[PDB]
């Protein structure tokens, strides 16, 4: 929703869409 | 006094529409101010057409704004389908590219034939 | 490791969703729970 | 006259069929009870806060938020008057290019309420750093039941 | 040239005690990023937690 | 032999159909050209210029 | 990533909001023009209760 | 490339199927719905 400091990875997702693309990018 | 089995088709009809009237209005209103709690709201937007894929949409804007004056021109005024292409056509465009049209038409330099 | 700590993840948001599916289901049974005390008014009502 | 009324009601008490098409037109009659549909419109713009609360983000925070419901099948149209922008909210996964001349169409549904960040993506002058995007997301029914109810004129 | 304001002292103490919650304008306020900070899909945000 | 027969039937003919001022006629995102004002090698404008 | 590619078309669905953004110097603008209409809930229980509230 | 068109074809004709069912439990539900308002009509034709 917001980004945190020292962080490392992607956001929190709201969408499935977000989160497929998150998926994707950890299978890579 | 005129029974059922004397009356005829447009008084019995009078008759369901007064029997039917003079309890909804008890039930729902007059107006309909009481059924505010069997209503459901719902939001109606410009549909998906078939004829526009691409995720550019300017030409599905263009062609409901001019398929609404051609119903305008065709179908009278007051037609269900002008009414659709007008909420279409609204549903979709920028209110900029609208007003920029109408001043187009307005200044003559529009290219449709009606 | 790096799919472990993924798959961990991704278990915590499913348990999310379905806890916030199991919410939202109990606000509206109370819902037409309402609606159907508002019925049984409304039936006395025209009855009376 | 009134027992023709009430032979009209021993009619609906015998035949099923006047039955059933007395309860249709009853259904004819509620229907004209209903309000009629009424337009919701806005237009109105976001700029960026320049001073900030605690519990407020900085260059993040705007003055004006987009409201959308959420399990809602959600078009967005996005273009640009000017310049270059691109639209781009993180946590909803959307970045899209707003193009002068162009209607680019988004396709969005969110699953939870929130409050959601971004800012825009594409270099557009000496102030690209200040645009930034909030999206309010509730539930659809306060959406159609509260929040539509302020732009009813 | 410009050290903003979010960055003192005050201003970080006063925004520790808030947390990560966000406010809304039609709605209570919630909790921003509900997986990372580990917040159950039952709760939406601290005003509408009311503890136990 | 063509060319010098359109060497012979050259600026004698004439046009006298005017063009509306439609926006992606006559382009001036800048006031007028380099050289002047109407475009290079061009004797006669043909978009209106009144409009009416 | 081509599967995933294909399904950013998610039209498959009743569209229930459309809004149009648009990106000045420097801010955002946001439009709608949409319609609101109401509709009877379950109404064949209304119609029910009707019939009753007629048949005596 | 001839066996992914083929199973493309595939696809497309079980999808076909899918939605062809799902049109046919509308009907047939629609059906046993007028039938029991149908039941409901004798219950009290019986009880008046
Ligand atoms: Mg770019």
């Amino acid at each position: 929703d917001s980004p945190q400091p020292w962080q490392l990875l992607f956001q929190d997702t709201a969408t499935s869409t977000a989160q497929a693309m998150i998926d994707l990018h950890h299978d890579i | 006094k005129p029974t059922l089995e004397s009356l005829s088709a447009d008084e019995l009809e009078e008759l369901k529409n007064e029997v039917v009237s003079e309890v909804v209005d008890k039930i729902a209103g007059e107006d309909g101010t009481k059924l505010a709690d069997f209503l459901e709201p719902e939001l109606i937007t410009a549909p998906y057409d078939p004829r526009f894929p691409n995720r550019n949409q300017a030409r599905h804007c263009f062609v409901r704004f001019n398929e609404y004056y051609k119903c305008l021109y065709e179908r009278g005024e007051e037609h269900p389908r002008c009414q659709f292409y007008q909420k279409a056509y609204q549903s979709l465009c920028p209110s900029e590219w609208v007003e920029s049209w109408q001043e187009l038409r307005e200044k003559g330099l529009w290219t449709g034939k009606y | 490791a790096w799919k472990t700590w993924h798959w961990n993840e991704k278990r915590y948001i499913a348990q999310y969703y379905a806890d916030m599916a199991r919410r939202e289901a109990r606000e509206d049974a109370a819902r037409k729970s309402a609606l159907a005390d508002k019925y049984k008014q409304l039936e006395e009502e025209l009855l009376s | 006259m009134s027992e023709s009324k009430d032979q009209l009601k021993e009619k609906l008490k015998a035949d099923p069929s006047f039955r059933a098409e007395l309860k249709d037109r009853i259904k004819n009659a509620l229907l004209s009870k209903v309000p009629a549909s009424v337009p919701i419109s806005y237009n109105f713009d976001s700029y960026m806060l320049t001073e900030v609360q605690p519990g407020q983000l900085r260059v993040l925070e705007v003055d004006e938020r987009l409201v959308l419901p959420t399990n809602t099948l959600i078009r967005l149209l996005v273009t640009a008057s000017d310049v270059l922008h691109s639209w781009a909210v993180p946590a909803l996964g959307v970045k899209m290019d707003a193009v002068p001349g162009r209607l680019n169409q988004v396709w969005m549904s969110i699953n939870r309420e929130g409050v959601f960040y971004g800012q825009c993506s594409e270099l557009c002058g000496a102030n690209h750093s200040f645009m930034p995007i909030v999206v309010e997301a509730i539930s659809p029914r306060q959406f159609l039941t509260e929040y539509v109810k302020k732009w009813i004129s | 040239t410009y050290r903003p304001e979010s960055l003192s002292k005050e201003f970080l103490e006063e925004q520790a005690k808030i947390g990560e919650v966000a406010q809304r304008m039609n709605a209570p306020p919630v909790y921003l990023n509900p997986f990372t900070n580990r917040i159950p899909g039952s709760i939406l945000g601290p005003e509408d937690a009311k503890p136990e | 032999a063509f060319m010098l027969y359109d060497f012979a039937v050259g600026l004698e003919e004439e046009h006298h159909v005017t063009i509306p001022p439609y926006p992606w006629m006559r382009i001036r995102r800048l006031p007028g050209m380099p050289w002047g004002q109407d475009g290079l090698f061009e004797g006669h404008p043909r978009v209106a210029t009144t409009w009416p | 990533s081509l599967t995933l590619i294909y399904s950013l078309d998610q039209h498959t669905e009743r569209p229930g909001l459309t809004v149009k953004i648009i990106g000045r110097q420097w801010y955002w603008s946001y439009e709608m023009h949409d319609h609101l209409q109401h509709k009877l809930l379950d109404p064949d229980r209304l119609v029910g209760i009707a019939e009753k509230a007629l048949v005596k």
